RNA sequence: UAGAAGCAGCCAUCCUUUAAAGAGUGCGUAACAGCUCACCCGUCGAGGUCCGGGGCCCCGAAAAUGGACGGGGCUCAAGC
RNA sequence: CCGACACAGGUGCCCCUGGGUGAGAAGCCUAAGGCGUGUCGGGGGAAACCCGGCCGAGGGAACUCGGCAAACUGGCCCCGUAACUUCGGGAGAAGGGGUGCCUGCGGGUGCGUAACCCGCAGGUCGCAGUGACUAGGGGGGCCCGACUGUUUAAUAAAAA
RNA sequence: GCAUGAAUGGCGUAACGAGGUCCCCGCUGUCCCCGGCCGGGGCCCGGCGAAACCUCUGCCUGGCGCGCAUGCCAGGGACC
RNA sequence: GAGUCGUCUCGGGCGAGAGCCCAUAUCGACCCCGAGGCUUGCUACCUCGCUGUCGGCUCUUCCCAUCCUGGCCCUGCAGCAGGGGCCAAGGGUGGGGGUGUUCACCCAUUAAAGGGGAACGUGAGCUGGGUUUAGACCGUCGUGAGACAGGUCGGAUGCUAUCUACCGGGGGUGUUGGCCGCCUGAGGGGAAGGUGCCCCUAGUACGAGAGGAACAGGGUGCCGCGGCCUCUGGUCUACCGGUUGUCCUCCCGGGCAUCGCCGGGCAGCUACGCCGCAGCCGAUAAGGCCUGAAAGCAUCUAAGGCCGAAGCGGCCCCCGAAAAUAGGCGGCCGUGGACGAGGGCUCGGGUAGAAGACCCGGUUGAUAGGGCGGGGAUGUAAGCGGGAAGGGUCAACCGACCCGCUUAGUCCGCCGCCCCUAAUCGCCCGAGGUCCUGC
């Protein structure tokens, strides 16, 4: 070449590309510790569609037309089974005790009592003398599930954690507690009009190569052996491999957290109410390819998220405000769509 | 550059032939390179349409050719994206010889020319038959 | 905007957001709805002399019937 | 030389008188004027400023898998 | 047979009257005739990647020692053809146009309408009539050896 | 003309060429920038079955050393 | 390669000298002293029972004496714009034309188109163009055979990974007796961001004028990276339709020409498509200073103290109970030759998927399949009726083709309804509250 400066070719910031530990995504990041409800809601993506919006923000200046692309998800209500309450060490945080509160629950391959009332009521006691203290307690988080029993994709419970915030300790048991013996809304925690994460793990291809991975440039005029080979890997010394080097493996199956998608709409049903602005609850005819029936309460949020079409998403709350766009409260809907997928 | 107002679609490199709509005597212009750019190792420069562009004149007289010049891209083959979801395809490609401040050379420039370009470049949408 | 469209192809109902236009080399515009609309233009059938097209096939048995 | 009046520049650089004065250190003026220093007496009421050897420690001191005092670590020493 | 071998090798004659096809002892399809021992099978959204092989927008060699490799023309019939020339040739230069099917006629050979061959007109469908298979991309300048032939069986087919 | 020359043939040459060199036009995934499809493999299973070569080991980094080390020496990682 | 450092590259000290005057705004001789291993050469240490060359291509690491971006100082800095100096590897540093070419020359772009080491990185990765063998010609020289750091044409790139490395996937123990689910965050990684333009500022500051900045706010582009296909483009040997040859007497319906060819295209996979990818703060460099002495003053430092980088950390993104400080919580369990909690194999499918695993459903059931309707792909069907250039003994009719029946037919990797069919039937592996101690 010539020392010619080529930038590199796949990432560390995103490497290694392996198999999520666990189909809950992960959170290292807290937007509602501090603050009341939980960290968003989660449902299963029913597919995509799209739809047309007034500026809002300007593609030019306000006022002009722009296309956005939005993926429709039936949501089911959540419902809090678990109280969970930490006692910080000197190591990190560690887990005081728990509450556990209950044919789903038949389906959900966790352990069940088998003596269920006794349990039960010396855990709650308990919480209640931690709550009293009240400073052993430094913060409560909830164990949340989603019930699935009118979608036909998965019908167990998958069960994560997501954090309830409050001012302090006290506040914080008292609204997870009140919470327990309810269902919830997409309307309570959230409202349309903010910036949201969104955090899933993304469709597996299964092992794929480094045409696919990493990306591989053509070479030259007449190449007999491939051009999808991964040409020199490393010098004599050193005297091993590196892992920044082209390869096959794994790619999908990883959790990734994309930021920052406008929330466009909420509404419930869908198709069987129709509204002429705030969309008109797009479900195509013929149903979604390779998605089960909706019906229950759902949400359409702006652009890509990560995660295929029949997939288990989460929502968060933004770490980030737009950053050079003013949000807009409520996003506008000029014209709508019913188009088909099929 | 300037505001542009579409959604980019670029797809032709370094070698390509564009077509001279105006009255200038040059009958094709070659696209050596992209006015403000910012190129990679092996990539080609990419050119869209609205853009300031250094070509040379491929072919026309000789007092034309051999010439370096700037041009500002008025169509291309490729089909490009709006910001609203509809699509503009033209049924060819074609540059305006274009001096550097905006102000083209030609007195008239026949078909339309591009809406993205009409902003950047006032002169340019004023001299324009129609603005497609 | 809130724009609205019909294709001149077929004179079919069609969406928005969605199509291309192709814009002649005098400045004229042409809605297609789809790629085989925009391929079949190219081939220059007519698509009012074969049965696909839902809208041409209609008119004339309705003009039969009057 | 219009001006060269310490102060464009050249050379000389002399004599009287003293808190004190160099044919003038710098500023300033077109050149003067004007501002000012070295200098001095006196107050502060002391030991004052220097220069010159030596030993040491600093600066001088930029490199490519993590390589350095054998390693860890060590600054009233586990240093000289 | 012969190659140690049941090694895709490689060795002469005749079948050159099979049909359709078409100029062909041609291709492809289908017979007569032969075989299923061209001697391991079964399974798997069958991923990566490799070996044969198909299609790719916009651009038109930017790739590379070099368009190498592939692409492309294409069959057939007519028209038309430059520099140069040893007047033979260059030449299928270059470049243009037609080609299916059905229905009615003419010429030619024959024998009495049997057996054939070569054209014409009208009607007419498709995105496309050599529609499959079969099937040359073209042009100029410079150097060398005139040519056809021959050479390192088995890295060198050349300016030798 | 570093260091041409007339049958150890010179100059030129129509026609010819799986000869060497160069340019153009058409064409084109060779490239910008990659993707999908087809067949044989791959992977798995039953049966059938070699070869190359073979002092021994889960290594890495430096130093050293016949100056280009797994094994020495000092570090560092280490469940199979 | 090691050794070596004359040669080479680069630095420091002294300052002759010109810059109108003024050595240092800038330029800088004579001479003297170091550093590096990057050119050249010396060494004969290592290899001749081989450590294969150069260049390109592709792929990656590291270094700074730093081309650009950030932060700074001077000026013979009016502005615009240069010149010179300091910090700094986080990121970027391109495409073409000639040469086999590393190097070098050239064009136009660019914020800039930085260099060097890694077996002169990279041939058990490619290429084999160049060094280059056995064939040949020419120039020079030779009696001649024959030679050439002269020119030139053409002239093989082997190997099924044993060991070990790295990237991905399983099976088990330790896991303080086992177990099911949920978490903690030791650490490891990163560039997830980089960069440029335009308008407003402003025809302003500044300038005699010509000419012409900056802070800050908006819009857009480019590059890298990651994800995603509803739009649009690609493909699609699901399927459907048109069509040549030939075979089945044959309409119908099919085979083959190794999808026959051509035309359309759904799901799905992709870009030539779409969407996303912060700030601030703390502590610091270079720098600017405060108080303030050594030297009663002055002085940014000698101590104390205030700010201040694209660099450093947090923040952010990726992985992470085999972290032996082997973790936490909640629940479930035991207690050949008794009994048997968890768990797999089984079955119907995948959100999953090379084997395996993962995930979900299993009559308490909509999980798959049939049937039926819905949604989509192709584009007008079998059969029948009329017309048809003409031809006829003028009738039965022979007829490519046309129109109606029929927005039909064929087909579906998609949805609902529905227990109709298949989710049946069954197999196993894993304990025995445990030695002392706390209880």
């Amino acid at each position: 070449m010539g020392k010619v400066h080529r930038p590199r070719r796949g990432s560390l910031g995103f490497s290694p590309r392996k198999r999520a530990k666990s189909i809950v995504p992960r959170i290292r990041s807290w937007p509602k510790e501090t603050e009341v409800r939980m960290l968003g809601f989660a449902g299963y993506k029913a597919g995509m569609t799209h739809i047309l919006m007034i500026d809002d923000e300007p593609g030019l200046t306000n006022g002009k037309e722009i296309f956005m692309p939005v993926t429709i998800i039936e949501t089911p209500p959540l419902r809090v089974f678990g109280i969970r309450a930490y006692r910080m060490g000197y190591l990190g945080l560690e887990t005081a005790t728990e509450v556990i509160v209950p044919k789903l629950l038949e389906r959900r391959i966790a352990t069940l009592p088998k003596n269920y009332t006794q349990e039960m009521f010396e855990q709650k006691l308990g919480q209640l003398e931690d709550m009293i203290k009240e400073g052993e307690i430094v913060d409560v988080r909830a164990i949340v599930a989603t019930q699935p029993w009118v979608i036909k994709l998965k019908k167990k419970p998958e069960v994560m954690e997501y954090a309830i915030g409050g001012t302090s300790v006290e506040e914080k048991f008292n609204y997870i507690k009140e919470k327990l013996g309810k269902e919830l809304r997409v309307g309570e925690v959230l409202k349309e009009g903010e910036l949201l994460d969104v955090i899933a793990v993304t469709k597996g291809k299964g092992t794929q190569g480094p045409v696919k991975r990493w990306g591989i440039k053509l070479r030259a005029h007449k190449d007999s052996k491939g051009r999808r080979k991964v040409g020199s890997i490393g010098p004599w010394h050193p005297a091993r491999v590196m892992w920044t080097v082209p390869m096959a493996g794994q790619m999908g199956f990883h959790h990734r957290t994309e930021l920052n998608k406008r929330l466009i709409a909420i509404g419930e049903n869908g198709k069987l109410k129709l509204d002429e602005n705030t969309e008109i609850e797009i479900t195509p005819k013929g149903g979604f390819p390779h998605y089960g029936i909706v019906r229950s309460d759902f949400m359409m949020i702006a652009g890509s998220v990560p995660g295929a079409i029949k997939r288990i998403i989460r929502v968060r709350p933004a770490i980030r405000p737009p950053k050079k766009k003013p949000p807009v409260q409520r996003p506008q809907i000029t014209y709508v769509s019913v188009e088909s997928k099929q | 550059r300037g505001v542009s107002a579409v959604r980019p679609t670029r797809a032709l490199p370094v070698g390509a032939y564009l077509t001279v709509a105006d009255n200038s005597g040059a009958k094709v212009i070659q696209i050596i390179g992209v006015v403000e750019y910012h190129g990679t190792r092996r990539r080609l420069a990419s050119a869209g349409v609205g853009d300031m562009v250094v070509a040379t004149v491929k072919k026309g007289r000789p007092d034309m050719r051999h010439q370096v010049v700037r041009a500002v891209i008025i169509r291309q083959r490729k089909e490009y994206r709006r910001l609203d979801g509809m699509r503009v395809k033209f049924e060819d490609n074609a540059a305006v010889i274009v001096t550097p401040e905006g102000v083209p050379r030609g007195t008239e420039i026949r078909g339309p020319v591009a809406r993205e370009a009409a902003e950047r470049w006032v002169r340019i949408g004023s001299i324009a038959s129609i603005i497609v | 905007m809130a724009r609205w469209n019909v294709c001149s192809y077929c004179g079919k109902p069609f969406e928005p957001g969605t199509g291309k236009m192709y814009v002649r080399n005098d400045g004229r515009v042409l809605f297609f709805c789809s790629r085989k609309c925009e391929r079949y233009y190219f081939m220059g059938r007519n698509p009012r002399k074969l049965k696909w097209t839902k809208a041409y096939q209609e008119a004339r048995l309705q003009r039969g019937g009057e």
